[PDB]
RNA sequence: GUGAAGAGGGAAACAACCCAGACCGCCAGCUAAGGUCCCAAAGUCAUGGUUAAGUGGGAAACGAUGUGGGAAGGCCCAGAC
RNA sequence: CGAUGUCGGCUCAUCACAUCCUGGGGCUGAAGUAGGUCCCAAGGGUAUGGCUGUUCGCCAUUUAAAGUGGUACGCGAGCUG
RNA sequence: UGCUGAAAGCAUCUAAGCACGAAACUUGCCCCGAGAUGAGUUCUCCCUGACUCCUUGAGAGUCCUGAAGGAACGUUGAAGA
């Protein structure tokens, strides 16, 4: 199915014989199902969780009165998880860490760093035009945008200067290490979107 | 086979079909003479 | 026109009906049906089948004559059941029957599991030799226009699947 | 002196069903356009929305003459760089059976809000239950 | 001949092509070209055929047991193809 | 002509298919390897240098390939000159 | 490329019918996406006081109540002009 975790920063396994794989820790705390969905209501069958945990300050009473539905504790953020036709879960059961410990690989999925208004350069790998030679006031600049009279405009999907990252996106088939159940860690080969605190829905590797 | 706009039978045991509106020309001994179009 | 003036002879233990359109023919083989087109007519006249034209639409002779010519098959098949022999032939090539899936090892990587749609009853008298059995002459025909397709005849040694009936043209080396 | 033209207010709009299980596309969407626009009606006015709800129950089963079965395209761009995509009727059928009767229609009714206002008052189906029985929709052929 | 110096209806849009020459008004009727299932006024008109290619809705030499009409020309009961 | 900046390069591209590579097939004077020609196929990919303003071209060395064209012989209110 | 099979005693992949068949096509993979005005679904939360007036209209008030929630303000950010 799937679970939430909070990014950890990374660090590396040294195997014995000698190889360094780089890992990233992500936190996996009891991800706790606060509905399910079905097809007689919903026309779609589906698990909504939860984790963490957040001041009853913070959340509003909308929320509040959603988790008494249920009867867990009020967890920071929702997620929901489509089921695979087999499995069926409850209101109010726990999934853990645990269902990775039989997995290889997993798609990461979480909201990549923002890095602002980038230009083409950055953005899209444009070639910066010539640094001298010339060249005035147009060095990292786009160059054209198009043609001329025919079509007399700039064609959709033009790769142009914009807001890059800060966007969600996915890494698949990462290869997972280790699995801690009892501090509730998943270890993963590589790196996965996001900062340190940004949250992570890994899930089970699509291309198998 | 060939794609020429005349086809025509070439040898005796040449054979001309319409398949799928296309006329082609089937040949049992030549290999050769078999040809689509026109 | 002229295979259509000729009626089929249905043999004793041999069930045919005719839902509108739609036939049925049982016998010992197997129970077999066919969903015949609209512009032919069918009916049962003494012993004999019928098949005659439909007056209105246009053409009609080629229609039931082909009707004919099935039925005729169709009748034949229930009563004594087509054949097909398959050898095969080159070197390394072997055929082994289990079940109803034939092991085909054609000079590949991988043996080749062909499957068998339908009641096609499939036998083997050498390891070099497929032949095989059924109601229908379409499944049949079709399983053995597949069981040559992995393999058709090499025009140089006449290496692959052959058709036992079948003559095939070699060349020589130039 | 001031001839009649139907006052929106006081048109009284009826409710009807066809089913269209193996009608002539062209044909039934000529009908149906005819209807939703409310010619038939002896108050036509081309400026008021006159005409009935329809609804077309039954949508995937519509019948074409020919080889327009495979034959007959349905073109639309995306709107981008070079995107053009296109769907045969068997693969519009085999995807949005309602889109197969919306676009036979709605390229016979009026370009324009009115043209548009009179769309939404055909109601197509692929299935054959309808969830508009709290308005009595009567039988048409 | 038309435009130039002529509007109006048709030919999708289209100075010169087809129809036709605006003195002004009317919420009258008959016709021209061209049209009459829907966009859009009027035939889902009548009868007899053709077409199966979506031809109609761009094109040649040449190619083909497509398919309709015809007018002829080669054989039978010694039974031809 | 009360101004539509004209070659080449850079930057940025986009479409066509008359396909250079990669994918699927027919014939072959197709033993295999490698071809030859033809057919369908436009998803993606498709050199770096020397010389010259060059486009092109020749040459050196690679590459699976180093496609032919349209886009004001694409692109100067984007650069060069 | 075939299978069965006429029209056309046969023959022939086709006219009924039936199987295969490629980086193309439709999905499958990633992203955005109910302003999808055709504005879908599920879930939770919150409001349960009176009087006038008239053309008794989906009307206009007058005090009284101000919720859920939001915005504003502050400290700010691996978010950001
Ligand atoms: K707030
Ligand atoms: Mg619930
Ligand atoms: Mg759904
Ligand atoms: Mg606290
Ligand atoms: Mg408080
Ligand atoms: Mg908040
Ligand atoms: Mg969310
Ligand atoms: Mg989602
Ligand atoms: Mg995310
Ligand atoms: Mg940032
Ligand atoms: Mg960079
Ligand atoms: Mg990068
Ligand atoms: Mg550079
Ligand atoms: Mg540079
Ligand atoms: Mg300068
Ligand atoms: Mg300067
Ligand atoms: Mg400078
Ligand atoms: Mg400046
Ligand atoms: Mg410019
Ligand atoms: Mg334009
Ligand atoms: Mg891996
Ligand atoms: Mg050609
Ligand atoms: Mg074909
Ligand atoms: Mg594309
Ligand atoms: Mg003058
Ligand atoms: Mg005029
Ligand atoms: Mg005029
Ligand atoms: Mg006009
Ligand atoms: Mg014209
Ligand atoms: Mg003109
Ligand atoms: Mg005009
Ligand atoms: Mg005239
Ligand atoms: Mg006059
Ligand atoms: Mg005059
Ligand atoms: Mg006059
Ligand atoms: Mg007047
Ligand atoms: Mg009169
Ligand atoms: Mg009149
Ligand atoms: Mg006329
Ligand atoms: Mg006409
Ligand atoms: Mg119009
Ligand atoms: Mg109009
Ligand atoms: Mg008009
Ligand atoms: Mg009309
Ligand atoms: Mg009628
Ligand atoms: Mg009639
Ligand atoms: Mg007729
Ligand atoms: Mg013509
Ligand atoms: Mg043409
Ligand atoms: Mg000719
Ligand atoms: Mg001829
Ligand atoms: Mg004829
Ligand atoms: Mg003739
Ligand atoms: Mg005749
Ligand atoms: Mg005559
Ligand atoms: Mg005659
Ligand atoms: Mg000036
Ligand atoms: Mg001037
Ligand atoms: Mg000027
Ligand atoms: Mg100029
Ligand atoms: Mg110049
Ligand atoms: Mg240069
Ligand atoms: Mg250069
Ligand atoms: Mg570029
Ligand atoms: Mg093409
Ligand atoms: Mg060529
Ligand atoms: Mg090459
Ligand atoms: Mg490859
Ligand atoms: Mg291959
Ligand atoms: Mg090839
Ligand atoms: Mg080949
Ligand atoms: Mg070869
Ligand atoms: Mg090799
Ligand atoms: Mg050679
Ligand atoms: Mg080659
Ligand atoms: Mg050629
Ligand atoms: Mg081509
Ligand atoms: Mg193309
Ligand atoms: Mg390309
Ligand atoms: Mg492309
Ligand atoms: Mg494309
Ligand atoms: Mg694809
Ligand atoms: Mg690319
Ligand atoms: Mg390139
Ligand atoms: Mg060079
Ligand atoms: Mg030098
Ligand atoms: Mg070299
Ligand atoms: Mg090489
Ligand atoms: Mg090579
Ligand atoms: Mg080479
Ligand atoms: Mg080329
Ligand atoms: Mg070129
Ligand atoms: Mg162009
Ligand atoms: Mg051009
Ligand atoms: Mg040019
Ligand atoms: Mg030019
Ligand atoms: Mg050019
Ligand atoms: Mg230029
Ligand atoms: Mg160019
Ligand atoms: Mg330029
Ligand atoms: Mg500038
Ligand atoms: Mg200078
Ligand atoms: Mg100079
Ligand atoms: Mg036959
Ligand atoms: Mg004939
Ligand atoms: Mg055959
Ligand atoms: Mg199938
Ligand atoms: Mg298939
Ligand atoms: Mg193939
Ligand atoms: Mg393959
Ligand atoms: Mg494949
Ligand atoms: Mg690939
Ligand atoms: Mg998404
Ligand atoms: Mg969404
Ligand atoms: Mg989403
Ligand atoms: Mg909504
Ligand atoms: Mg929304
Ligand atoms: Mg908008
Ligand atoms: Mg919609
Ligand atoms: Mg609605
Ligand atoms: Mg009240
Ligand atoms: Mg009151
Ligand atoms: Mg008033
Ligand atoms: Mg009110
Ligand atoms: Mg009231
Ligand atoms: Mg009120
Ligand atoms: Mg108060
Ligand atoms: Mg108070
Ligand atoms: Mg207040
Ligand atoms: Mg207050
Ligand atoms: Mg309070
Ligand atoms: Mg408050
Ligand atoms: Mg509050
Ligand atoms: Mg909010
Ligand atoms: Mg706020
Ligand atoms: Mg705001
Ligand atoms: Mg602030
Ligand atoms: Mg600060
Ligand atoms: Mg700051």
């Amino acid at each position: 199915i799937g679970l939430v975790g909070k990014k950890v920063g990374m660090t590396r396994i040294f195997t014995e014989d000698g190889v360094s794989i780089p890992v990233t820790v992500i936190e996996v705390e009891a991800n706790r199902v606060t509905q399910v969905k079905d097809l007689a209501n919903d026309g779609y069958r589906a698990i909504q969780v939860t984790t963490g945990a957040k001041k009853a300050n913070r959340v509003t009473k909308p929320e509040a009165g959603h988790f008494a539905k249920a009867g867990v504790e009020a967890g920071r953020g929702l997620w929901e998880f489509r089921l695979a036709e087999g499995e069926e879960f409850t209101v109010g059961q726990s999934i853990s860490v645990e269902l990775f410990a039989d997995v290889k690989k997993v798609d990461v999925t979480g909201t990549s760093k923002g890095k602002g208004f980038a230009g083409t350069v950055k953005r899209w790998n444009f070639r910066t035009q010539d640094a001298t030679h010339g060249n005035s006031l147009s060095h990292r600049v786009p160059g054209s945008i198009g043609q001329n009279q025919t079509p007399g405009k700039v064609f959709k999907g033009k790769k142009m200067a914009g807001q890059m990252g800060n966007e969600r996106v996915t890494v698949q088939s990462l290869d997972v290490v280790r699995v801690d159940a009892e501090r509730n860690l998943l270890l993963v080969k590589g790196a996965v979107p996001g900062a340190t605190g940004s949250d992570l829905i890994v899930k089970p590797a699509v291309k198998a | 086979m060939k794609v020429r706009a005349s086809v025509k039978k070439l040898c005796r045991n040449c054979k001309i079909v319409k398949r799928d509106g296309v006329i082609r020309v089937i040949c049992s001994a030549e290999p050769k003479h078999k040809q689509r179009q026109g | 026109s002229r295979v259509a003036k000729a009626p089929v002879v249905v043999p004793a233990g041999v069930d045919v009906k005719i839902n509108g359109q739609v036939i049925t023919i049982k016998g010992k083989n197997g129970e077999l049906t066919r969903t015949l087109n609209d512009a032919v007519e069918v009916k049962h006249a003494d012993n004999t089948l019928t098949f005659g034209p439909r007056d209105g639409y246009a053409d009609g002779w080629a229609q039931a004559g082909t009707a004919r010519a099935l039925l005729n098959s169709m009748v034949i098949g229930v009563t004594e059941g087509f054949t097909k022999k398959l050898q095969l032939v080159g070197v390394g090539y072997r055929a082994a029957v289990k079940g109803n899936v034939i092991n085909l090892s054609l000079g590949f990587s991988h043996p080749v599991d062909h499957q068998l749609p339908a009641g096609i009853t499939a036998e083997c008298p050498t390891q070099t030799e497929i032949v095989l059995k059924g109601a229908d002459k379409q499944v049949i025909g079709q399983v053995a226009a597949d069981l040559r397709a992995y393999r058709r005849p090499e025009p140089y040694k006449g290496k692959g699947v052959r058709y036992a009936d079948e003559v095939v043209r070699t060349k020589e080396a130039k | 002196m001031k001839t009649f033209t139907a006052k929106p207010e006081t048109v009284k709009r009826d409710w009807y069903v066809v089913d269209a299980t193996g009608k002539t596309l062209g044909r039934l969407a000529t009908e149906l356009a005819r209807r939703l626009r409310g010619k038939h009606k002896a108050e036509y006015t081309p400026h008021v929305d006159t005409g009935d709800y329809i609804i077309v129950l039954n949508a995937d089963k519509v019948a074409v003459t020919g080889n327009k079965r495979t034959d007959k395209v349905y073109y639309h761009h995306t709107g981008h760089i070079g995107g053009i995509k296109q769907a045969t009727f068997e693969e519009m059928i085999a995807r949005r059976p309602e889109r197969v009767i919306e676009i036979a229609v709605k390229g016979m009714l009026p370009k324009g809000p009115l043209g548009r206002a009179m769309f939404r008052k055909l109601k197509v189906y692929a299935g054959n239950e309808h969830n508009h029985a709290a308005q009595q929709p009567q039988v048409l052929d």
